[PDB]
RNA sequence: CCCUCGA
């Protein structure tokens, strides 16, 4: 309902969403934009963003 | 077969992409390494693995380290 | 060649046609009202 | 990869970095003295600025942003003056007209933002159109002209090669392109004249390399004899070492073909530096191309008055048929519209017949640099029929060309369609943006979530069609339909052997194998049949048009699709 | 009037016969004032030695093929124009080349008269079978720049004498570029890059020094009009 | 001289369709088809034509020449849009010889509800009093306007009004002849109301001694700020002792030179690509 | 406290000094300690002085003052009202907008030293270089015609009447059969100089001081390259065109901001150059960031560069100390 | 044969200079190197700043003077002035109306010279008075008005754009023919400040020392 | 917001 409210017919979407006690899951990328969370796309995907970077032993030797 | 690369162009992007599965992973790769470097400089944890340029930015140091295969990364 | 204004610089015209009517005062739409 | 940044802009945007830097040096006692020192523009800051800006990318943006190339990353260069300097090749992506366009600059801060600018958004890492995959940062306008003039072969030019005769030796052959340049510095040789040169540093075309060279093929230093202009030799020096010599007059489409081939088979960095070289040569030679505009260069159709008089006779006949009662008003207007469309086409034909091909008005259009012959015809020949406020043709054409200048009535008549076209463009650019917003909102969450969903489903694409004769007709839709896909079923070709294996990119070589093998249909993977629950799998989507490789996991292809569909929307009438 | 920051000259040697030079920094606009004059001076102003005409025994009226030689006439001409030679004589000097039997004819087979030097003896000239022989005469002179063939046509020219294009210039190729260097607040200063490739007769260094010498004399013609005249000194 | 369609009693910008913004055949000689904004206000704002008047009832009139028995007279009549539809009006580019007779038997005219037709010269009621009659003041200042497409001609009319006054003005070598009468009527130039002799002149003021023995002094606007921040500066073009006449220009204004509108300079121009900087 | 007439003022200089009363709570603890131990009893104030905005310079040419001490009528609550007038001379510069009367416009992309401008045979450098590619497709050919007539007007002309009046000049007025140099002429709209008449005058163009004709009957001239000295290979169209300086000027345009004032309502930066605001990163700009799939840049733009109130300050704190950029917080606009 | 340079004078401020012979193709780039140095680097003298009594800034009028201060400064940009002092020197102008104030009315100190005495400066009536100080320095090229903050100057001083270059119009042509050679004809026109001969001489010194960088 | 204007 957060993604749809920011698109069109905001009044309608918000009344309908209130009557239905809808719970937005926040997984969308527009929702992530609104709440200030990294979008679930590109560099924001769990696969890339949680990368752990370590120097190899041979390089630490030198 | 390319001429001398300048600035951002160095190191070449084709070989950096040859080091990593996707460009996004190269971004987070080099970024987190650069943060490690800067933290090492300020904290007086592991320093640069190449010979740094004069004032050279930590992100450039990181990209050069990746180009030389000096570090490993887990995707998770 | 705009000869109806005294002291006007002489600007020679290529116009072939003769204009029988002078241009009215361009502010007449304001001042007249 | 660079952009001109005004000194004051860069000093403001980088203010804290400068402050810290000159605090570390003896220049400033504390950080507040650094602040006041930067606000006064003390002379010490400038050097420091040069140091803090190095390899720190910036984002440039021009509104409206129709697609993602409306924002690109550049390395900033301190430049004199108050204006932002834009690289000539990106003006296609930004649609920058340089008539007073302004752009915006944003400074990435965190390591991740800087990395994203260097890698994802760098100007020279997106050369290709993400929509059609075609090259985007490409010579156009002056550059094209400069290359076109450079590579044109002029029969009978100065220094042209001549065959030996009795008592007359063979002239116009050179031991090296250096010697041909020395001859060109004198008035002896024309850059556009056909000659024979001995090239050791360029690869010959495929036929010549096969027939004239052994197992090794061509190698640097191996001498071969070429019949070509010095201009085409210089042009091929811009291309990468080892690229086969192209002996051709360079039309925009030939340049596009070469650059696309380069992007496919060569590293993207080589593409960047190459198109830089093409830019420099194109500008230098456009200056010396001799294209200019004069009232003398605008030529008029010789028979025009006789033509328009003939079609005037026809019009008079139609009018007499109307007052006779033999025609409607709508039928009369329809007849007159046909008459003056025909007369306009004939005046355009005679006009085109009268023009030489080296005329500036002609060469500027025919090279692909700018414009079209309808504009040429409106200028030189006639304007023709003009449209009402309602959009209907006025039965009375404008016979005057803009070179002749229009009568007052013709000018008034033309204003209808001119202005209505202006407002029409105003609305078109709005509705296009609305449709773009709806497409973005419906496709926004479509993302590549996985490598392969391994679905066997697919779509049948028509690769070609067989004529009554044995020749097969190339399908006009191959570029946007069959290309860039990924194969869902191996191609059997009505024979035992399989031409291409499932999962291949179906690029130009694979398409050629499929066509030569005589296969008229293919089953490809599509996002329509993709079985991935959330979003799509990379394999079903196939190639990324921008990178030319398989789409990365995480690329948002719904937004890319919506931008690709919406950006051209302003051009649809 | 004033005194600018003293520009420096630097050399990066690319190969033995090729080098780049940079002059920098230059007051804005001076890069183009030095650039084309330095390029055209390097090309046209340095004296060298070159082949002017050739005599080939066995070819007289039609110049097409030489019996017993694989290369045709004009290819022999191409191979000869690429011959690198120095001469002290200041007057035209004829050298002779003769070889018989099967084998390869190279510039090393030339017998130089006293005062000339062939610097590329290993250069392939022709190739001969057993039945053919190559007897060819060469007239070498000194000059400047590149003179076309028709200017080498003698009014009393001998039968069978073939005039050739002459490359006197010891420098083969020169290009120049003007970039911007930063001096304090000014980012528009001029930097001059010269990419110069010569033969093995001269190095790029000595070619640049020679062009500079003859230029200093040339504009010295103007300086000498008044020696009291004041100008930029740096 | 603007004619605005927006306001109280007018139409809302929201409710203005594309049919209101179109050039209309009744505009001829009344509202300039060229000059109008190219932004969202296109077609909602227009300029009064050079010869147009506003009649006592609010309707715009334009003068025409009586055509009697195929001869073109010098009698002038101001017609409204309604009166113009009952008659047949020949364009000014229609050729006439020394006599009032038309050169051609067929002439392109506007007759009924704005249709353009080859028509018999035998029946012609009125004729335009001049070219530029359909055009505004700013549009009448475009030389070779007839050789320019209506869109660029629109851009030209709007761009002249964006020109900044220069420290020194210079009249154009190539005018349309409208520049003088535009500068005087605009009123940023100083004009002598009565003929006389210049008694005293300085940068501050000009005094003219009339033959009456009465004198009149004109104070100069000196480095005055206009609403948009340009510089309104008047300078006297007359000298002490000069004899001037009623209507003569005493002093130049910001964009005037010798009484003609000077909006720019005459520059030596070369048409050619140059090393990509004019790209 | 008011700047003196005739002073040269650069951005940041004080035009009018002004102080505003400041409360006790608004002092820093350090500022409070010094005022106490030093026995400063003076009113606590903030410096509200009127300063020159960024990117502005000039001379003070005027001052007006209105005081409530006098009878000057002022709005309610206003004691004193001061106006300061600054005048600047603006030289033409890169980024200014020029235009002709035919709709032909452009920014100045480069101003060149007069020496490397292309020049005519007598040494005259050209003033302006317009690109060929932009003329024809715009269908304004008057700019060319004007340029032809501008040259004839500049150099003057005398048509050859010896054998008689040529056919191409037969309809010209007798006063146009010759013209002195720098003659001013008028070509009215829809009754102009005809194509053939303009073409004939191009033949009778008067010479220069040396008797040399610089422009041929086609309206073209041979030009020299100012940089290399080599002549350009083909005759270029040259003439005199009337060019205007349009009121879009770089000085009023160039703007940049590191940090600055924020809206009290939405806690986003202000906007406009006058308010020292930031650039709007809009919906379509965010689509581009998502299309690139750059998450950290888009999050950074919408949190610590705009909304996030603790982050924007912690970020500046980290740059000055040369540390890593902190992780973004919650944008204020969401709480709103 | 070595090339030679001969001068043929046309007017007192205009001369032609022939350089022959030269290797073919060499004339254009030489004459243009000289032209580039002439239009830019030739030393000269110009007014740096002025001070008018009663005016503290340039946008204003002087009582009884017909041209305002901005127009007066425009007229003073046409001054041609030659100074031997090689340091700032001051010239004075004091005139009471009525009449015409011309550059002849300037009183230069010893060592500096006004070369166009008839140049119009201002027009004065019975109430007009003009008292002006004009600072003169030596330089090259064009330096825009030096801001007072860059100086220690006070408010009454009005800096001016300084056009130093004494040369006026420069061109060349070549006659292309010994065996093959190029003849250079260089056309130099200066102001009355200095002679074409001397301008070409200083150009020669500048280029001689500059090309000395290539040994 | 509105007026007016730039791409
Ligand atoms: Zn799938």
């Amino acid at each position: 309902w957060l993604s749809a409210a920011s698109f069109q017919e905001t009044t309608r979407v918000l009344t309908d969403a209130a009557i239905n006690c809808r719970s937005d899951k926040l997984n969308g990328l527009k929702e992530n934009v609104i709440i200030g969370k990294l979008i679930p796309a590109g560099t924001g995907i769990n696969r890339y963003r949680n990368i752990a970077v370590q120097p190899t032993e041979e390089a630490r030797a030198a | 077969g390319y001429d001398t690369p300048l600035g951002i162009t160095n190191p070449p992007i084709d070989e950096l992409l040859d080091r990593v599965s996707s460009k996004y992973a190269l971004v987070i790769y080099a970024a987190k390494r650069a943060r490690q470097i800067n933290d090492y400089y300020n904290q007086l944890y592991v320093g640069p693995l190449v010979e740094p340029g004069l004032q050279e930015k930590p992100l450039s140091i990181a990209l050069r380290e990746i180009h030389a295969d000096l570090l490993e990364h887990t995707e998770g | 060649s705009n000869n109806s204004v005294p002291g006007a610089p002489n600007r020679v015209s290529f116009a072939k046609l003769r204009e029988p009517l002078e241009v009215p005062g361009l502010l007449d739409v304001q001042t007249d009202s | 990869h660079q952009c001109g940044l005004p000194k004051l802009m860069a000093l403001e945007l980088f203010k804290p970095f400068v402050m810290k830097r000159l605090v570390d040096l003896n220049h400033a006692q504390n950080i507040k003295s650094a602040k006041r020192m930067v606000e006064r523009q003390r002379p010490q800051v400038w050097d420091v600025l040069e140091e803090v800006i190095a390899e720190h990318p910036v984002l440039l943006n021009r509104a409206p942003t129709l697609h993602r190339l409306g924002i690109q990353a550049f390395e900033p260069m301190l430049v004199e003056g108050k204006a932002i300097q834009l690289h000539p090749l990106v003006c296609e992506a930004f649609n920058a007209d340089f008539d007073g366009d302004q752009m915006a600059v944003h400074l990435p801060l965190s390591a991740e933002a800087q990395a994203e600018a260097r890698i994802l958004m760098l100007s020279s890492n997106n050369i290709l159109s993400p929509a059609s995959g075609r090259p985007l940062a490409m010579p156009r306008l002056d550059m094209v002209t400069g290359l076109y003039y450079l590579t044109t072969e002029v029969p009978g030019d100065t220094g042209e090669y001549q065959p030996a005769s009795g008592d007359h030796p063979e002239t116009g052959v050179y031991s090296s392109p250096a010697e041909a340049i020395m001859a060109a510095d004198r008035g002896v040789l024309s850059v556009r004249a056909k000659i024979k040169v001995r090239l050791t540093q360029l690869r010959p075309p495929v036929e010549i390399e096969a027939e004239l060279f052994g197992h090794s093929g061509w190698q640097p230093g191996d001498a071969w004899m070429a019949e070509t202009t010095l201009g085409r030799v210089m042009f091929n020096e811009l291309l990468p070492l080892g690229y086969p010599f192209v002996n051709k007059q360079m039309h925009k489409k030939v340049q596009a073909a070469i650059i696309n081939d380069l992007a496919e088979r060569y590293p993207m960095i080589v593409v960047a530096q190459t198109v830089d070289k093409l830019k420099d040569a194109g500008f230098y030679w456009a200056t010396r191309s001799g294209v200019t505009v004069s009232m003398a260069d605008v030529l008029v159709p010789p028979r025009k008055k006789e033509i328009l008089d003939h079609y005037e006779e026809r019009a008079d006949k139609v009018e007499k048929q109307f007052q006779r009662g033999a025609l409607n008003h709508d039928e009369r207007n329809e007849a007159l519209v046909e008459i003056w469309k025909e007369a306009t086409d004939e005046v355009g034909q005679a006009l085109r017949e009268h023009y030489p091909d080296d005329n500036p008005i002609i060469t500027i259009v025919d090279s692909g640099a700018t414009g079209n012959f309808t504009q040429t015809r409106t200028l030189a020949g006639m304007k023709g029929l003009v449209t009402n406020p309602k959009g209907e043709f006025i039965p009375r054409p404008v016979k005057s060309s803009f070179r002749e200048g229009l009568t007052v009535l013709e000018y008034f008549i033309n204003t209808h369609g001119a202005r209505k076209g202006l407002a029409d463009t105003a609305l078109r650019t709005a509705d296009s943006g609305y449709l773009t917003r709806r497409l973005v909102d419906v496709s926004q969450d479509v993302i590549v979530r996985e490598h392969d969903c391994q679905t066997e489903r697919g779509i049948v694409v028509e690769l070609a069609e067989r004529a009554p004769d044995g020749t097969l007709i190339r399908d006009p839709y191959i570029e946007t339909s069959a290309y860039a896909r990924t194969l869902g079923t191996d191609a059997v070709d009505e024979a035992g052997n399989v031409i291409v294996e499932r999962g291949q990119d179906l690029g130009d070589p694979e398409i050629d194998a499929l066509l030569a093998a005589g296969i008229t249909q293919v089953k490809v993977r599509s996002v329509l049949t993709c079985a991935t629950s959330t979003g799509v799998c990379a394999t079903c989507y196939g190639r990324s048009m921008a990178t030319g490789k398989l789409v990365d996991i995480g690329e948002a292809v719904g937004i890319v699709a919506a931008q690709s569909i919406g950006e051209p929307g302003t051009q649809l009438t | 009037m004033l005194i600018s920051q003293r520009p420096t000259l630097s050399e990066d040697v690319l190969t033995d016969n090729r080098s780049q030079f940079v002059i920098e920094p230059l007051e804005p606009g001076f890069g183009y004032t030095l650039g084309n004059s330095l390029r055209r001076t390097l090309l046209s102003s340095i004296p060298g030695a070159a082949v002017t005409s050739i005599r080939i025994d066995g070819v007289l009226h039609e110049f097409t093929t030489v019996p017993g030689v694989k290369e045709d006439v004009t290819e022999i001409i191409l191979n000869l124009k690429s011959l690198v030679v120095s001469s002290e004589e200041d007057e035209p000097v004829t050298m002779y080349l003769r070889k018989q039997g099967p084998g390869e004819v190279t510039a090393g087979d030339i017998v130089p008269p006293a005062g000339v030097t062939v610097h590329n003896p290993g250069m392939h000239i022709a190739t001969l079978n057993d039945k053919g022989k190559l007897e060819v005469e060469l007239v070498v002179e000194r000059g400047r720049g590149y003179v076309p063939a028709v200017q080498n046509r003698a009014s009393g020219a001998e039968i069978g004498r073939i005039p050739v294009d002459s490359i006197y210039s010891p420098v083969l190729k020169v290009t120049y570029k003007v970039d911007a260097t930063r001096v304090e607040q000014r980012t528009d200063f001029d930097k001059l890059i010269l990419d110069v490739e010569t033969k093995n007769s001269i190095s790029p260094r000595d070619a640049l020094a020679s062009a500079g010498k003859t230029l200093v004399e040339l504009f010295g013609l103007a300086r000498e009009l008044n020696v009291e005249a004041e100008g930029i000194e740096i | 001289r603007r004619l605005s369609a927006l306001g109280p009693g007018g139409l809302s910008r929201e409710r203005a369709g594309l049919e209101v913004r179109d050039v209309h055949p009744s505009h001829y000689g009344r509202m300039c088809p060229i000059e109008t904004p190219e932004g969202p206000n296109i077609g909602l704002i227009g300029s009064l034509s050079v010869y147009a008047r506003v009649n006592p009832f609010g309707f715009i009139e334009t003068p025409y020449r009586k055509v009697v028995d195929g001869v073109v007279s010098d009698e002038i009549v101001y017609l409204t849009a309604d009166e113009e539809d009952r008659h047949v009006v020949a364009q000014a580019n229609s050729p006439i010889d020394a006599d009032g007779r038309f050169v051609e038997p067929r002439v392109l005219v506007r007759r009924k509800a704005g249709e353009v037709e080859y028509v018999p010269s035998s029946e012609v009621d009125y004729m335009d009093v001049s070219p530029r009659q359909m055009v505004s003041v700013a549009t009448a200042m475009i030389p070779f306007l007839e050789h320019d497409d209506a869109n660029r001609a629109l851009m030209g009319a709007n761009m002249q009004r964006q020109a900044v006054p220069l420290v020194r003005s210079e009249a154009p070598l190539v005018g349309t002849g409208m520049e003088l009468r535009a500068a005087i009527d605009a009123g940023d130039v100083v004009v002598a109301e009565e003929s006389g002799v210049i008694e005293e002149v300085s940068a501050d003021y000009i005094t003219v001694m009339h033959d009456n023995g009465t004198r009149r002094t004109y104070r100069m606007r000196k480095f005055a700020r206009s609403n948009h921040g340009t510089c309104a500066n008047q300078c006297p073009i007359v000298d002490a002792g000069d004899r001037v006449e009623a209507g003569q220009v005493i002093a130049d204004g910001p964009c005037t030179d010798d009484g003609e509108m000077a909006l720019g300079k005459n520059l030596l121009v070369a048409i050619m690509p140059w090393e990509g900087h004019n790209y | 406290g008011i700047v003196r007439i005739g002073a040269e003022v650069r951005d940041g200089d004080i035009l009018v000094g002004k102080v505003t009363p400041k409360g006790e709570t608004e002092l820093t603890p350090e500022e409070r300690l010094l005022r106490a131990i030093f026995g400063e009893k003076a009113r606590e104030v903030r410096d509200t002085s009127l300063k020159v905005p960024h990117g502005e310079s000039g001379k003070v040419i005027g001052i007006r003052v209105f005081s409530r001490e006098d009878e000057d009528e002022l709005p309610a609550g206003v004691n004193e009202l001061v106006r300061v007038y600054v005048a600047q001379k603006r030289k033409i510069s890169d980024g200014d907008k020029l235009a002709g009367r035919h709709g032909n416009k452009g920014v100045i992309g480069k101003i060149l030293p007069v020496e490397d401008m292309p020049f005519l045979a007598d040494g005259t450098p050209v003033d302006i270089i317009l690109n060929t590619h932009g003329v024809p497709r715009r269908m304004n050919i008057g700019q060319i015609l004007e340029t032809h007539l501008g040259w004839c007007a500049h150099s003057g002309w005398k048509v050859d009447a010896a054998k008689g009046v040529p056919d191409w000049a037969a309809r010209l007025p007798d006063e146009l059969l010759e013209a002195q140099p720098n003659a001013i002429v008028s070509t009215p709209v829809f009754d102009g100089a005809q194509e053939a008449e303009l073409q004939g005058l191009l033949s009778c163009t008067l010479p220069n001081r040396d008797g040399d004709v610089l422009v041929d009957a086609d309206g073209k001239a041979m030009l020299f390259d100012g940089r290399s000295g080599e002549p350009f290979p083909y005759p270029v169209t040259v003439g005199y065109m009337y060019i205007m300086k349009l009121h879009h000027l770089v000085d009023d345009k160039i703007h940049a901001r590191s940090t600055g004032p924020y809206s009290m309502i939405t806690q986003q930066p202000l906007g406009g150059k006058a308010q020292f605001g930031g650039q709007r990163f809009g919906e379509m700009e965010c689509w581009a960031m998502q299309a690139y799939g750059a998450a950290y840049t888009l999050q950074e733009l919408l949190t610590i560069k705009s909304d996030d109130t603790v982050g924007r300050v912690k970020v500046y704190e980290a740059i000055v100390k040369g540390e890593n950029i902190p992780e973004p917080g919650i944008p204020e606009s969401f709480k709103v």
